[PDB]
RNA sequence: AACUGCGAAUGGCUCAUUAAAUCAGUUAUGGUUCCUUUGGUCGCUCGUACUUGGAUAACUGUGGUAAUUCUAGAGCUAAUACA
RNA sequence: GCCGGCGGCGACGACCCAUUCGAACGUCUGCCCUAUCAACUUUCGAUGGUAGUCGCCGUGCCUACCAUGGUGACCACGGGUGACGGGGAAUCAGGGUUCGAUUCCGGAGAGGGAGCCUGAGAAACGGCUACCACAUCCAAGGAAGGCAGCAGGCGCGCAAAUUAC
């Protein structure tokens, strides 16, 4: 068609967000911002569906407008906006801070953390260039351009940013034996130590990750995101410890805890 | 013989709310009108019957429940912010006025047709 | 476009042959010995029972 | 044919009904914008020059500047065009327009008067004119009253007097738009400060990525010495 | 009320066209544009400023045509419009 | 507010880079019937080469000068389609056959063609300009058109709802 989409649909919506058929035809339409319309969260779906706060969408914006909400220590008004992966949404309100971590079975969880660890976030860089006189510039998954970066951050690496500042205060290589997560595919939430990459070039990259319970699996370079140095993570990780844990023992713990 | 409970509470300071699901016990009688599970509710809560909003009662079959939505907001003046306006018009709080959506549009439409001043003339 | 669902499905399937002697006498006894109002009730169950027997025999 | 006759130095205007070819004939075979001697119209039109500034046909289309024409003519007017004003931004549509001669067949004629004669014609020069609003840009003020810029404005500001029935008078001025206000001043120094947060800024990253990259730059020389 | 900014290229409808075309799965832009959002950049340039200029709407007043969301002439006045 | 200057919190802006939403051109593999369609394309670009032009860019996209190529019984080219294409639907042992205008995705067009203004985005039709076909008003001078949006009406036919809030 002429220009760009301005609606979406609410079954051509995507699936980790589990919007119901039936209470309308459209969905929220996340905005253009940091992170992928297919990959992110609207604040509308996360106030109204995920934390039960507001019933309507009017109760939203009443919220917002009021701007109670900050999103990586900065106020958002806009209900339709894009949070994603490892972005820390405060309620000074409420003194309730949250970080988006996909939970096991491949969406956002409703995942609270202290006061004190909503401070920084970790980041992938996504390039590295330089420019103007050469002061050299870093890109991260969440849009976040950097200027004068550490020269021992190469591509696919992660950095913690302190969200108060826009500097760097720690790097973790991507290096074999360290503590990853998928964002990204079938194996979407599952966390693991990387055991080798295989290059192909002129093609996609593949990683193998083993899991904490001797489960081995591989994923694509572009869906990994380095958690933690060795086997430590660098924060705090969902319920479960990002173990996929199949149907049989899904049933086996439901039925024991009955 | 009416026993009021209340199922998912909730503390909303981000509305200045107190939300809750009320499930109404009335074995005998009919669906308990909403001015009485207000008032038995201010009654339970210790607040204003005026302060307290109630809506979408739903009887089970066989007619031993109703359940439905309530809440109390912290002060009358957040709840007249709040609260949309179709549940202040059922309290009394605020006034509609008698136009069709087919005279307002007729008017825009017949408004379109003049420049100037002249606009707010044709009535 | 309107904010409906459109799954619906049909719970009984209607006999081959529509009249035989041998069939007919058994649902008739079916419905007499559990006082069931018409045959659609029958071969409700039937179908049902078809399905979970279908079920269990593509698991073998 | 009528005479639309205005007079700008009064600002009083009125429609004069001529049908007499004698008193036409000067006008006849004249362009637009140009200076005619209204002497056959009245004896009261003694030392009246007057310039055509437009007017209607009988079918009551309008007549352009430039057209140099006698009838109408269908052009494709667009944004800045006379006799046209767009709904839509760059909607253009073609439209009929009278020629800029002026001939018998005409509706009316605009008439300016651009200078004065001996008496003045009743309707026009006789009753008095006010221009009633003046100055909102400072610069204006003092073009008007030719203040120094030691002299304020303010105090010399229009005030227009306004009273109506069963209400005590008003004097309403204007919000002087383009006025040196301590507010302004505070804007500008709130501009010229970022600039200086920008350099320190600038200088002091760079300052710290020098020292990071000295101590890089040397344990990645030393481990090369092996 | 009007000038200015933005939107009106989405939505909705229908299936005439269309046979390696449309379209589907898979890859490429290292061969291109991109309103908007979100980051970066914005005294890095060595050469009346304590704020410069002109107009036009709105409004008032005189009009034309049988006729339309038609518009000409006259008198003022704004800018994040135009310079 | 601090000792005549120096300032905190925003909002509009902004050359350019990154990003998001895209969009546009491509790569490989895949489609119904027809030989009573067997050779087709290249005068007026067909296939390729060099140089430009034009375009947001790659390119016969277009111009100039050269080469004589490119596709085809593994079905080209031509004609037909009561043909929009998929996700799907009905039926059903296994294999299959038939349908898919129709709510999600992509394409297309606003009676038929063509040309363009504005804008980041349109060859837009609830934007304009012309012609072709229909047709409204009229003082006969001129003026104004676009339901395959929702209702509703006429026609067409075996075949389809309320000028509602």
């Amino acid at each position: 068609a002429r220009g760009p989409k301005k609606h979406l649909k609410r079954v051509a919506a995507p699936k980790h967000w589990m919007l119901d058929k039936l209470t309308g035809v459209f969905a929220p339409r996340p905005s253009t911002g940091p992170h992928k319309l297919r990959e992110c969260l609207p604040l509308i779906i996360f106030l109204r569906n995920r934390l039960k706060y507001a019933l309507t969408g009017d109760e939203v914006k009443k919220i917002c407008m009021q701007r109670f909400i900050k999103i990586d220590g900065k106020v958002r008004t806009d209900i339709t906006y894009p949070a994603g992966f490892m972005d820390v949404i405060s309620i000074d309100k409420t003194g309730e801070n949250f970080r988006l971590i996909y939970d096991t079975k491949g969406r956002f969880a409703v995942h609270r953390i202290t006061p004190e660890e909503a401070k920084y976030k970790l980041c992938k860089v996504r390039k590295i260039f330089v420019g103007t006189k050469g002061i050299p510039h870093l890109v991260t998954h969440d849009a976040r351009t950097i200027r004068y970066p550490d020269p021992l951050i190469k591509v696919n690496d992660t950095i913690q940013i302190d969200l108060e500042t826009g500097k760097i205060t720690d790097f973790i290589k991507f290096d074999t034996g360290n503590l990853c997560m998928v964002t990204g595919g079938a194996n979407l939430g599952r966390i693991g130590v990387i055991t080798n990459r295989e290059r192909h070039p002129g093609s996609f990259d593949v990683v193998h990750v083993k899991d904490a319970n001797g489960n081995s699996f591989a994923t694509r370079l572009s869906n990994i995101f380095v958690i933690g140095k060795g086997n430590k993570p660098w924060i705090s990780l969902p319920r479960g410890k990002g173990i996929r844990l199949t149907i049989a023992e899904e049933r086996d713990k439901r039925l024991a805890a009955k | 013989t009416v026993t009021i409970r209340t199922r998912k509470f909730m503390t909303n300071r981000l509305l200045q709310r107190k939300q809750m699901v009320i499930d109404v016990l009335h074995p005998g009688k009919a669906t308990v009108p909403k001015t009485e599970i207000r008032e038995k509710l201010a009654k339970m809560y210790k607040t204003t019957p005026d302060v307290i909003f109630v809506f979408g009662f739903r009887t089970h079959f066989g007619g031993g429940k109703t359940t439905g939505f309530g809440m109390i907001y912290d002060s009358l003046d957040y709840a007249k912010k709040n609260e949309p306006k179709h549940r202040l018009a059922r309290h009394g709080l605020y006034e509609k006025k008698k136009t069709s959506r087919k005279q307002r549009k007729e008017r825009k439409n017949r408004m379109k047709k003049v420049r100037g001043t002249a606009k707010a003339n044709v009535g | 476009p309107v904010a409906r669902s459109w799954v619906c499905r049909k719970t009984y399937v209607t006999p081959r042959r529509p009249f035989e002697k041998s069939r007919l006498d058994q649902e008739l006894k079916l419905i007499g010995e559990y006082g069931l109002r018409n045959k659609r009730e029958v071969w409700r169950v039937k179908f049902t029972l078809a399905k979970i027997r279908k079920a269990a025999r593509e698991l073998l | 044919m009528k005479l639309n006759i205005s007079f700008p130095a009064t600002g009083c205007q009125k429609l004069i009904e001529v049908d007499d070819e004698r008193k036409l004939r000067t006008f006849y075979e004249k362009r637009m914008a140009t200076e005619v001697a209204a002497d056959a119209l009245g004896e009261e039109w003694k030392g009246y020059v007057v310039r055509i500034s437009g007017g209607n046909d009988k079918q009551g289309f309008p007549m352009k500047q430039g057209v140099l024409t006698h009838g109408r003519v269908r052009l494709l007017l667009s944004k800045g065009h006379s006799c046209y004003r767009p709904r839509r931004t760059g909607e253009r549509k073609r439209k009929s327009v009278r020629g800029c001669i002026v001939d018998a067949n005409l509706s009316v004629l605009n008439l300016v008067i651009v200078k004065k004669g001996e008496k003045d014609i009743p309707g026009l020069t006789d009753t008095t004119v006010p221009r009633r609003l003046g100055p909102k840009r400072a610069s204006r003020i003092r073009k008007l009253f030719n203040l120094s810029k030691e002299d304020d404005v303010r105090q010399y500001v229009v005030r227009k007097p306004l009273n109506k029935e069963g209400k005590k008078p008003r004097t309403k001025a204007p919000k002087i738009q383009r006025l040196v206000t301590p507010r302004v001043l505070q804007h500008k120094r709130r501009r010229i400060a970022l600039k200086k947060q920008r350099t320190k800024k600038n200088k002091e990253e760079a300052a710290e990525y020098a020292k990071l990259l000295a101590k890089r730059m040397k344990e990645a020389k030393e481990k090369r010495q092996e």
